[PDB]
């Protein structure tokens, strides 16, 4: 699917990395799920029990999916976009180090952009976009902000 | 999907692969029908990638057949693969010394040197044998001077350096 056919989304955090405690993990992608709620009409509700939406998880190498994680860096998360069962979800790899500032990767900054795909959006060649593909955004971390190429892609599935 | 980008020195020297081509549903990988043009290394007709981009799969954006596009890629079961997190670009987009690497240089540094993304907020070199990559740091892009004209080799044991 684009986009969701609906304008209230779920999501649950299935499990927890070890690098972060738990209200860490939390507070990142309560953010993350923020920038992109206040761009648009959508909604995110957090479940705890049964099949949500947005599954979000970490998991290293082979971890359920049809594509492996790869170990530290390469690729650090992937996702899916709108749709059931597996689609949807977003996948971190824990052999990356999560952090809450940038002192490690960032995990405010990959769930916002994995969300996007989440959501239907695809990568963009802009290199100060949140869905350029590379891990290109820990500069700005205190204060930041999507990219108006951004604001468009979600906006143009949204309004 | 998320990637630390490749500078091209860790791309030649962690691939199975490198080769200059061309490009001419419900399905886990993609492939994309190539026409090999020169080998750098690996001593070959398609790439196999992820079939969406959320999940790595390369999207090849050229609407021009005769276009050649540096690749470098992994070996596996016999096929070769890339994903969003490998180096590929179009040849023409490289800088000579960027070809030169390609060709020559960029095999000087794989056994002794590593080229360290700088994606941190301290950043810290974990030794002298690597060269501290900081092109996203300073201008906000890969694409940047250290990526296009520098290579991370032996200055001394224990020791690489920048060099160009
Ligand atoms: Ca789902
Ligand atoms: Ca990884
Ligand atoms: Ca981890
Ligand atoms: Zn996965
Ligand atoms: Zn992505």
């Amino acid at each position: 699917m684009p986009k969701w056919r609906k304008t209230h989304l779920t999501y649950r955090i299935v499990n927890y990395t070890p690098d972060l405690p738990r209200d860490a993990v939390d507070s990142a992608i309560e953010k993350a799920l923020k920038v992109w709620e206040e761009v648009t009409p959508l909604t995110f509700s957090r479940l705890y029990e049964g099949e949500a939406d947005i599954m979000i998880s970490f998991a290293v190498k082979e971890h359920g999916d049809f594509y492996s994680f790869d170990g530290p860096g390469h690729s650090l998360a992937h996702a899916y976009p709108p749709g059931p069962g597996l689609y949807g979800d977003i996948h971190f790899d824990d052999d990356e180090k999560w952090t809450e500032d940038a002192s490690g990767t960032n995990l405010f900054l990959v769930a916002a952009h994995e969300l996007g795909h989440s959501l239907g959006l695809f990568h963009s060649a802009n290199t100060e976009a949140l869905m350029y593909p590379l891990y290109n955004s820990f500069t700005e971390l205190a204060q930041f902000r999507l990219s108006q190429d951004d604001v468009n892609g979600i906006q143009s599935l949204y309004g | 999907c998320t990637c630390v980008p490749p500078h091209p020195q860790t791309a030649f020297c962690n691939s199975d692969l490198v080769i200059r081509a061309k490009f001419v549903q419900t399905t886990l990988y993609q492939r994309y029908e190539i026409k090999m043009t020169k080998m750098y290394k690996g001593f070959i007709r398609f790439v196999y990638t992820p079939a969406m981009e959320s999940v790595c799969g390369y999207f090849h954006r050229s609407h021009n057949r005769s276009e050649e596009f540096l690749i470098a890629g992994k070996l596996q079961d016999g096929l070769l693969h890339i994903t969003t997190c490998s180096f590929v670009a179009p040849w023409n987009s490289l800088s000579l010394a960027q070809r030169r690497g390609f060709t020559k240089t960029y095999t000087v540094g794989c056994e002794e040197c590593t080229v360290f993304p700088c994606l941190s907020i301290p950043c810290k070199l974990q030794s002298g044998t690597h060269c501290l990559w900081t092109d996203q740091l300073l201008q906000g892009s890969e694409k940047g001077f250290q990526s296009r004209h520098l290579a991370c080799l032996p200055r001394e044991p224990g020791l690489c350096t920048w060099q160009s």
